[PDB]
């Protein structure tokens, strides 16, 4: 294929290049804690009119 | 980024998070969920060459993998990268697979690099051979020992040197924008 | 407003000849770049890394890559060529003597030293450590600034010879020249003792062979003593290595303006491809990418046409070397300056890295002292002219010496042949020619 | 042995048919044909179309270009080392080492190539050489006797000069050898008798 | 296109419509009205020096 050519000479040719593929994803928490107050917003004891 | 993660002995300053290096690609970054420093290095990369007798003689070939040790290579990795059975010899160069080393010396037919050459020989099979730099001879140096010919042979010896290459002409305006 | 040079009138008169009374053997280095780093370069993950989208436009932008890789190659090729045919002249390798007695000839900083672990010479091992500045198959660090190449990809291939296989060539070389002189570069070597071999280049710039033998210890020791001054100039610092250090200097600088030619944006939006792909939609990231890859391209095409030019002197220069080895080590040359400064009498060559250094050994004459002279001499009505040198008047008495040493000799008619009359010629001076 | 000639054809051969695929090149285009893009594309919008496929086409013609200028220097180098080797080795005898063939060069005969020249050197070559015992001088009366132009050589009983390339042994005579100095200063001499015609 | 037009004598399959040179320019064609094979060649060119 890369001699694009059905018969080939005596030699050495490079041909291509072989790479190792990723064996899977990785994601990193910044370990944020800053939890919003809203919660007890919703846990509120009494709710304006 | 994409590539193989290791710890990392470089420090950071507490401010700095990541590092890029010469290559000005980040080669280590701290991590955010615990802030020890890891080492990043892309997965490993290399081109392959085919050493090949030629089509007429055989069809078989050996493949160097440049640059590349012998074990980081698996045998599993679209070829089948041969087998572990099939001779495997680690060169300057990088990873030699499907030849036999010999330690017969051998004038080079195939040039691997650093002093190894490859050549179809039988029983045929593709044999990595050590350069042989020549015959090795000795001339005995004395106070007063010399030697005068006795005879003489007439050589005719052939040079070849190119002259001139084709005249060559464009007619740029049709190969640019044509009809 | 700089100066030319110092200002020397020499005095011209119809009488006045000069002739050397002593010489000085003078050993001078010549240093010629042989070789270039082998680059190969990906040109795909150059282009773009682990960008699957670039693959596609890169595939549809054209087969550029090809060619690039071909050019490359035929350098690659081409480099090791060079060094073939500077050092591999010699197909047989010589080994030296187990004596090292040469008639006073001292030969061991030249000569290959078995205690040092790589068979290389002192001179040779001085050579190295000087040029190893600039210069990783474990690639520990690495799966720096070879790194800083290979994680853009781009690679330095190992020469087909190393350097012991070069060692071992030079020292091939130079046993053949100490035990066969040119015997062993045109034919089969010959051995002759070196005294004698000395001697057959004294009478190839001119000078009789009886005055090396008189002379051969004063000649020894003036020989043996250039040799040594070359291992404290080769250490000085300031050194004619810097053209070895330029060519990979060269390699090093355009190998540097690549990797900056990726942080160039070539007007990008973002010199980053992951920010291209990212920020923008993929109507708007073709022509942002696209800018970027005709960016990129054009850098490998400048490094490579670069590369080329460059590649192209380091022929004109390995050529050059391998002319000089063939015509001033393998044999004695006549061609003046070809082979250092001053009559040329033999070269010895010391592999470098990516070079070869020449040892020129030189025939300079000094102490000249002045003489009268005159075309020819008129004895008995018929002319005589020197066969081989020139009549020079000791002032009282006439004598015959050679032109490049003072040996003066007395008139004979083997020493001047006759033709002519006295008449015709201009300036014939009157004297006794003395017949055997 | 003809294959420098053979590359030659080769490089300018396949070079001029990469221009050639070069012209299938998108170039970021919407095609590679002109008058399809004239087609199918309004003048306004047509023009940035036609415009990426002209640099593409362009820069091709500037690298070829640039190819053959480095390839054609090449050729000159060799061209101008020709014309020295034609007239260095083929109008005359040569002295140095390996420019017109492998030994001593004898003449040297041209003969036409396509595209290139063919050097047949006629080269002499030594052979058949036999080790013999040398001096560096003879000392014969008490003065020291240096050969003339040859190099002093004994089988084992009677020293000779002969000429340093081929071994032909004549007796010494004075005609032989010219003398100059005392026998001591020279190391290395050995006694014999210079004949005198 | 331009150029000049002559009956087009290389076999032509069924489902054939378009033949390509090496450089991959059209250079043989089936004409709509009735399926007619015809090269396509460009018109004459030639360099010209006084
Ligand atoms: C001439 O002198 C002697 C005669 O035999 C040779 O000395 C030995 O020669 C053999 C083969 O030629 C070598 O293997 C030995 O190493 C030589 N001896 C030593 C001590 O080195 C000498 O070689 C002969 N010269 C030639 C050109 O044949
Ligand atoms: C030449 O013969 C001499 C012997 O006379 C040797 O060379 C040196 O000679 C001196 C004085 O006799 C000795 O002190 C040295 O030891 C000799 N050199 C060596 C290395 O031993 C030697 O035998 C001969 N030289 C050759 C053949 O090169
Ligand atoms: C020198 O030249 C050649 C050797 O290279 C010799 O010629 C050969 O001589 C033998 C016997 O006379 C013949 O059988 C061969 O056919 C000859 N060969 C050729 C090519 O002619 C010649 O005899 C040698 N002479 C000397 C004195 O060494
Ligand atoms: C030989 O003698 C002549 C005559 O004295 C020298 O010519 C003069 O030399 C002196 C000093 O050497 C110079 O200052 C003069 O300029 C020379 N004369 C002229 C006209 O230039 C000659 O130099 C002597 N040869 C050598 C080698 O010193
Ligand atoms: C060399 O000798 C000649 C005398 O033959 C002088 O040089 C010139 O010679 C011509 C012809 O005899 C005279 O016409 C000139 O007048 C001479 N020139 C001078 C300056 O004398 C001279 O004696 C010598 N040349 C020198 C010393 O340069
Ligand atoms: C020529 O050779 C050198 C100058 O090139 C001189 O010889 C010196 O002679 C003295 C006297 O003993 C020694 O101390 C020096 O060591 C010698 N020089 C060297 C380099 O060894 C002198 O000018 C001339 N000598 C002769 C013998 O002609
Ligand atoms: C050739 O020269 C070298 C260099 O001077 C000599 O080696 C020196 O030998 C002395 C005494 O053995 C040592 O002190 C030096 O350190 C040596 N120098 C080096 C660079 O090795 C050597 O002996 C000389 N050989 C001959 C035959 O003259
Ligand atoms: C010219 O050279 C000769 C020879 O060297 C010198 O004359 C010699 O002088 C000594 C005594 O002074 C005599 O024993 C010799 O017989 C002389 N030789 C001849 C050939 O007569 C003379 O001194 C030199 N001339 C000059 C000007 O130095
Ligand atoms: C060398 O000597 C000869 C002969 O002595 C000189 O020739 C002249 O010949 C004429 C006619 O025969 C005579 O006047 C004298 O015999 C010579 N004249 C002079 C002035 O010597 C010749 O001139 C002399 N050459 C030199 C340079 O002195
Ligand atoms: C070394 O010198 C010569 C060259 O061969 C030889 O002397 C000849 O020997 C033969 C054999 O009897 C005689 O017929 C000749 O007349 C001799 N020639 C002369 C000039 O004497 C001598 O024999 C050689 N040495 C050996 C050991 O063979
Ligand atoms: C060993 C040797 O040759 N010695 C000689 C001696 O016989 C001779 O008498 C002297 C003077 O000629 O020179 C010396
Ligand atoms: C190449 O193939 C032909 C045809 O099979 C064969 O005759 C020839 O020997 C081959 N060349 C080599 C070097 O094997
Ligand atoms: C050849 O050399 C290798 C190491 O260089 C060694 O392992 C081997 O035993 C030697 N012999 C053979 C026959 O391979
Ligand atoms: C390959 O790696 C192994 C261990 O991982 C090491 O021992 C060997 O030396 C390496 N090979 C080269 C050529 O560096
Ligand atoms: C040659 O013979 C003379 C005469 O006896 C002698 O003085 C001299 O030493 C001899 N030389 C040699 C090298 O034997
Ligand atoms: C139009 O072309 C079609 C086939 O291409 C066919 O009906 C016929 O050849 C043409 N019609 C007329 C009326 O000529």
């Amino acid at each position: 294929c890369t001699l694009k050519s059905f018969t080939v000479e005596k030699g050495i040719y490079q041909t291509s290049n072989f790479r190792v593929q990723p064996t899977e994803s990785i994601v990193r928490f910044p370990n944020i804690t800053n939890l919003c107050p809203f919660d007890e917003v919703f846990n509120a004891t009494r709710f304006a009119s | 980024g994409t590539g193989v993660l290791t710890e990392s002995n470089k420090k950071f300053l507490p401010f700095q998070q990541f590092g890029r290096d010469i290559a000005d690609t980040t080669d280590a970054v701290r991590d955010p969920q615990t802030l020890e420093i890891l080492d990043i290095t892309p997965c490993s990369f290399g081109g392959v060459s085919v050493i090949t007798p030629g089509t007429n003689t055989s069809n078989q070939v050996a493949v160097l993998y440049q640059g590349v040790n012998c074990t980081e290579v698996p045998v599993a990795i679209t070829w089948r990268v041969y087998s572990t059975g099939s001779n495997v010899f680690q060169t300057r160069a990088g990873c030699l697979i499907g030849a036999e080393y010999v330690n017969n010396s051998y004038e080079c037919d195939i040039p691997i690099g650093a002093g190894i050459c490859a050549s179809y020989q039988t029983s045929q099979s593709i044999i990595a051979y050590t350069m042989s730099l020549g015959a090795e001879n000795s001339v005995a140096y004395s106070n007063n020992s010399i030697a005068i010919p006795t005879n003489f042979t007439i050589s005719v010896t052939t040079e070849i040197l190119p002259v001139s290459m084709t005249k060559t002409s464009v007619d740029c305006t049709m190969y640019i924008c044509g009809d | 407003t700089m100066s030319l040079g110092a200002e020397n009138s020499v005095a011209y008169s119809n009488n006045s000849i000069a002739i050397p009374t002593n010489f000085t053997i003078s050993v001078t280095t010549e240093i010629l770049p042989v070789s270039m780093t082998k680059t190969s370069v990906d040109c795909t993950m150059y282009i773009c890394g682990d960008s699957t989208e670039c693959s596609n436009l890169l595939l549809q932008y054209g087969s550029f890559c090809t060619q690039l890789k071909r050019a490359l190659t035929g350098i690659a090729v081409e480099q090791d060529k060079n060094t073939q045919e500077v050092f591999a002249q010699v197909k047989q390798i010589y080994k030296t003597p187990p004596i090292k007695y040469f008639g006073g000839f001292n030969f061991s900083q030249i000569l290959p030293d078995p205690s040092k672990p790589s068979k290389r010479s002192p001179i040779e091992d001085l050579l190295f450590n000087k040029v190893t500045l600039a210069d990783i198959k474990q690639y520990g660090d690495c799966l720096d600034l070879i790194c800083a190449q290979k994680f853009k990809g781009l690679t330095v291939l190992p020469p087909l010879l190393t350097d012991e296989m070069i060692a071992q060539y030079t020292s091939a070389l130079l046993a053949g020249t100490i035990t066969s002189g040119w015997t062993f570069g045109a034919g089969p070597a010959l051995q002759i003792p070196f005294p004698m071999q000395m001697a057959y280049r004294f009478n190839g710039i001119g000078v009789t062979q009886n005055v090396l033998y008189e002379n051969q210890k004063l000649i020894a020791n003036q020989f043996n003593s250039a040799i040594g001054k070359i291992q404290d100039s080769l250490s000085s610092t300031p050194s004619a290595l810097g053209k070895l250090q330029d060519v990979v200097n060269h390699n090093a600088q355009a190998l540097n303006t690549l990797v900056k030619q990726l942080s160039s944006k070539f007007g990008a939006i973002s010199s980053v491809l992951n920010d291209i792909f990212s920020r923008l939609d993929p109507p708007e990231a073709e022509v942002q990418i696209d800018r970027l890859i005709t960016g990129r391209l054009q850098s490998l095409q400048t490094y490579v046409t670069q590369q080329l030019i460059r590649a192209a002197e380091i022929r004109a220069s390995a050529n050059l070397a391998a002319t000089k080895m063939s015509e001033c080590v393998l044999g004695q040359s006549k061609r003046v300056d070809f082979c250092g400064k001053g009559y040329h009498l033999m070269s010895f060559p010391q592999s470098a890295p990516h070079g070869v250094v020449f040892l020129h050994v030189t025939y300079v004459p000094a102490q000249e002292k002045n003489f009268t002279t005159a075309p020819a001499i008129c004895h008995d009505g018929k002319a005589h002219f020197p066969r081989e040198g020139v009549f020079v008047s000791n002032g009282t008495h006439w004598f015959v010496t050679q032109r490049n040493f003072y040996e003066p000799q007395i008139i004979t008619t083997d020493n001047t042949f006759v033709s002519g009359n006295c008449d015709v010629v201009i300036g014939i001076v009157n004297n006794t020619v003395y017949d055997p």
